[PDB]
């Protein structure tokens, strides 16, 4: 409800410690759990069960029988929100993202060239749907 | 803004660590096809951090570095002595501008890498005529 609980899945320590701080800004959604591979998001989901939203890395390697996705999907009611590390438009990613039973897809923010703009809207819009 | 700058330096020395070792594992001998994976998620992890922080000057060295390796993984063109020479040259100047981003928290002067990048645009070329 209020927060909303954040599961963060990345690959990349970097990404998810900026994402992270970035969640921390937000009043409406915290951190509760980070994860750097799929066993270790089942393993922290698994014991999580409050857990609202889950942005996921589209890059990272799914699991050879994708138990995380599937139990995200099927035994929980969290959203999910892939992250794509290139520009959504003219990519395939918004496609995959609804193919692997995602609700939706953003870019991963930078602090390039404002920073999570796009990602917070995304995720609100993703949690009011 | 302590703890990113932390994670970036250790991050990034990881990933260099792993583009130099397969790098000299080419020269060794051993066989692109137990290596040119590893390479391409190093230098892949390497600009994606870079790109965190906003630095583009580094990350464009670490993305034709990365549209290189992609040539060899991808388009057929084979691993050879020229591409580990100029990437292994390609892994020191990355370390180089590690170490001074890492401290100055900001983004380098492109000046002392515009030679490597000219190297990287000839080989591109030459082997993808
Ligand atoms: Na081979």
């Amino acid at each position: 409800g209020s927060p909303y609980n954040v599961m963060i899945v990345d690959d990349a320590a970097m990404m998810r410690l900026y994402i992270a701080s970035f969640i921390k800004t937000l009043p409406d959604f915290k951190v509760v759990a980070q994860a750097a591979n799929g066993q270790e998001a089942l393993d922290k989901l698994a014991a999580q069960p409050n857990v609202d939203l889950i942005l996921l890395d589209i890059e990272m390697p799914v699991m050879d029988g994708m138990e995380f996705l599937r139990h995200a999907k099927l035994k929980t009611r969290a959203k999910i929100c892939m992250l794509s590390s290139v520009a959504v438009s003219g990519s395939p990613h918004a496609a995959r993202a609804r193919e692997l039973g995602a609700d939706g897809v953003v870019a991963k923010p930078s602090g390039t060239v404002k920073t999570g703009g796009e990602l917070a809207r995304t995720m609100r819009t993703l949690m009011a749907a | 803004m302590d703890e990113i700058w932390a994670l970036y330096a250790d991050d990034g020395a990881q990933a260099l660590d792993a583009m130099e070792a397969s790098l000299l594992a080419l020269q060794a001998g051993e066989d692109a096809a137990a290596h040119v994976g590893p390479l391409f998620r190093a230098v892949h992890t390497f600009k994606g951090n870079s790109r965190v922080l906003g630095l583009s000057v580094v990350e464009s060295r670490a993305h034709l570095c990365e549209d290189l390796i992609g040539l060899v993984r991808d388009a057929g063109v084979p691993m050879d002595g020229e591409i580990v020479e100029i990437l292994l040259f390609a892994s020191d100047t990355l370390r180089a501008m590690l170490e001074e981003t890492a401290a100055s928290r900001a983004d380098v002067e492109g000046t002392g890498s515009e030679a490597l990048m000219d190297q990287l645009r000839s080989k591109i070329a030459r082997c993808s005529r």
